RNA sequence: UGAAAUUUUAGUACCUGUGAAGAUGCAGGUUACCCGCGACAGGACGGAAAGACCCCAUGGAGCUUUACUGUAGUUUGAUAU
RNA sequence: UCAAUGGUAGGAGAGCGUUCUUAACCGCAAUGAAGGUAUACCGUGAGGAGUGCUGGAGCGUUAAGAAGUGAGAAUGCCGG
RNA sequence: UAGCGGAGAAAUUCCAAACGAACUGGGAGAUAGCUGGUUCUCUCCGAAAUAGCUUUAGGGCUAGCGUCGAAAUGUAAGUGU
RNA sequence: UAGUCGAAUAACCUGGGAAGGUUAAUCAAAGAGGGUAAUAAUCCCGUAGACAAAAUAGCGCUUAUACCUAGCAGUAUCCUGAGUAGGGCUGGACACGCGAAAUCCAGUUUGAAUCCGGGAGGACCAUCUCCCAACCCUAAAUACUCCUUAGUGACCGAUAGUGAACCAGUACCGUGAGGGAAAGGUGAAAAGAACCCCGAGAGGGGAGUGAAAUAGCACCUGAAACCGUGUGCCUACAAGAAGUUCGAGCCCGUUAAUGGGUGAGAGCGUGCCUUUUGUAGAAUGAACCGGCGAGUUACGUUAUGAUGCGAGGUUAAGUUGAAGAGACGGAGCCGUAGGGAAACCGAGUCUGAAUAGGGCGACUUAGUAUCAUGAUGUAGACCCGAAACCUAGUGACCUAUCC
RNA sequence: UAGCUCAUGUAAAGGUAACGCAGAGAACUGAAACAUCUAAGUACCUGCAGGAAGAGAAAGUAAAAACGAUUUCGUAAGUAG
């Protein structure tokens, strides 16, 4: 195509030429109407400015300190397990080695949600919820936590 | 570089996935004498954000 | 090929047509570019391997 | 012999009105051969002077003070010498 | 066929022209490129070529990309 | 004798055709809710000049007021009579 | 650090000149590029390759030498880094603004232990982990170029590009610190106009020159404002944003066209810009003409599309390579359930005695990556703009003081 | 002894493109003003160095098996604070 190079839609459309002519304008204005702190250069403006009150945030209060050792566990729904059968030993490396997520929160967790499609016990987890335990280990599943 | 996140008013504010944010109550902690007893048992808890207003979240509460 | 022929590409350059190229040369500014082209026919394994 | 300031260009009259509310240029009406030349100042809100009067700027300087913060400096006490 | 088409700040869409684009496509050029000049053509517009003349070296196509990119106007500036 | 300074028969007087803060270089294209400027062509649609707050009143922030796109058309809301 | 060799062509047409057009032929590690009176592969420089340096500054390899190190069990006691750690106060840095404040480094003061030791583990007290300061040196990967070339350009063409293509930091200003200009092009080749005539001279005019003399020394090309000279029509009873529209009459004949140039006369007609509620303006501003002269990109986010694949998309940095491409590189990043401050729980979760209600939640159904466009945010961030602030430096010949 | 004299050793004074290191170190800004902050320990200034400099060998990090001097880049990520 290169004696003929031509584009498609979507991809290309005219970079608007903003500032010139008479047309669109837009350099006797830039959309804008003279005479005002709207109206000047820079674009100086603070996006949050309650007009020199205290904003909605500034009114806020400080609401609850933070755990240091907050950790969890990359959880995952049981729709993978539908997807893999059985999957024999289900831990982070069917779950990495199945390529799901990689860079993971240490452990790993199902949902209820999600469906009893396999059927190996040896699911080794560090943390699944007791609602999928119910699942799972209702449905011929072993814990294997840590 | 970046655009910095303030880190502030990610402690003034908490949103949600596929919803609004969460706004605890005003007047809530400096004196209680001439709120009323109604509002004490109603302004522990707190509604929403607003609809109209907030759209200056814009990106200075971003990806917190 | 890929082994690197050097007879025409130690030369050619004044052969006003000739693009000296490989498997280490594919782009669309090569092949667009002259869209006639002689193959040397280890081709699977000049083309295929990635492709 | 030979410049300066100067300005949208203009073959640029008068009255009475009108009008960002005072007309050369507009409406109505009047008088005026065409082009000059020497002197004069009523206009052309004449120039030259982004008002030095007033006002404003979250404007700045300078000054004053028992403004507030300070600073040096002055004077205690501790303490190594 | 019917209906619509005053329009400023506003917002949307689309197109023109300049220059560089190795690209190609593919020519012009001393019998005259570019550029200038007159021109009583065409194109809704921006704009486009025809001829006469100057003029004696680069320019045009197409299509697409990329842009220090579309000129009155500011005590704009510089030069006359 | 040199600028946070100097000089001073003292006015705020001068410090090289010249000063309530000198001149030169850098910070630093200081900054400027205030002035001016903004350049090719067309089509379509089409304003506001208000409320509330505000060291705010010649400025912002919402809301009312336009435009385009998308999701259905609260199963019609809209708008009349 | 001197350079050396280095291939491959002829004619015709045109023109002042061929490399241009035309006819043919060659070459091949050289059809990069530049000159040549006009565009060259074969005309030349060159180019690709292939040789060349004594002195020249080096780099690198081999050689014994150019010298100081090892393991090892046991533990007589010593050593192991004293005003040192620390403690008080005052500081500062560490993200750390005295704070719960770590930890380090200062001043000042006080002052250890020393191997059964001592230190760290963000106040701190125990257990555990690690280390051994208070002695000294350490290449490499990194930062930046005045410089030396080899160079490359979707750099730029004489207001640009360095202030400076030109004898530029020049002229010039100012005592000084400082500032700071303007300007390149004849023709291929000066072949630069012999001579002759006018003219005081210059300058002209003939001749001749050259392809050309409107080509004649600031010389290619030559607008534009300005001044002209000629030219067809009209105007010396007229008081206009200087116009239309119609048009008497005249003159001329064209991007061959229902031609043009006029234009008496006659109708109706308040220049352009910013601001404003409204300017025709006696509101600004513009002498004119030409040139320059202003919404970007760096990175980030959001929105909208385009494409790709899809609960799977995605490689960053880097490496390779022609500043190629491709390929490698999965480190990491996005989505793939959230609820609650948190403990935690989990398709439910929190709130609440509630399993009551309410709250957010799958119900409530796909994004990812790239591009592109608009807006965003840090960058002077659409520009033009002060009076200002501080640092560094210069200055007593004006003038004031003083000797 | 001070002090003085002689002799020997560029040593070494000095010129320096940019980068570095170390000391000394602001303001303007912005925060809609501003006294906290920021700007930045950046502008400047002085000294010390080389082709690079510093840089460095745990009196380290971390928190479980966890490694094993530095340095640069990406990441973590504007994450913790």
């Amino acid at each position: 195509e290169l004696h003929s190079l031509k584009a498609a839609e979507g991809s290309r459309k005219v970079r608007n030429r903003v500032g010139r002519g008479t047309s669109s304008g837009n350099g006797k204005t830039s959309g804008r109407g003279q005479k005002g702190q709207k109206s000047r250069s820079g674009g100086g403006v603070r996006p949050g400015f309650e007009g020199g009150q205290t904003e909605l945030f500034r009114r806020m209060p400080k609401r609850g300190f933070l755990n240091v050792n907050r950790k969890e566990y990359a959880i995952v729904n049981l729709e993978t397990l539908n997807r893999l059968e059985d999957g024999a030993t289900v831990s982070a490396e069917t779950l990495v080695a199945a390529k799901i997520v990689k860079d993971v929160k240490s452990g790993v967790k199902v949902l209820a949600n999600g469906e009893l499609t396999a059927k190996n016990l040896t699911v080794k987890v560090a943390k699944v919820s007791a609602a999928a335990k119910a699942a799972i280990e209702a449905a011929g599943g072993s814990v294997e936590e840590a | 570089p970046k655009q910095k996140t303030h880190r502030a008013s990610a402690k003034r504010f908490k949103r949600t996935g596929n919803g609004g944010l969460k706004r605890f109550r005003a007047y809530t902690s400096h004196r209680f004498h001439g709120k009323s007893v109604k509002q004490r048992r109603q302004l522990r808890k707190a509604s929403m954000v607003s609809k109209g207003d907030f759209k200056r979240i814009r990106r200075m509460v971003a990806t917190m | 090929p890929n082994e690197g022929n050097e007879f025409a590409e130690l030369s050619a350059r004044n052969l006003e047509n000739v693009k000296v190229t490989t498997a280490n040369s594919a782009s669309v500014l090569d092949i667009v570019s002259a869209d006639k082209l002689l193959v040397v026919q280890s081709a699977l394994t000049q083309i295929e391997e990635v492709l």
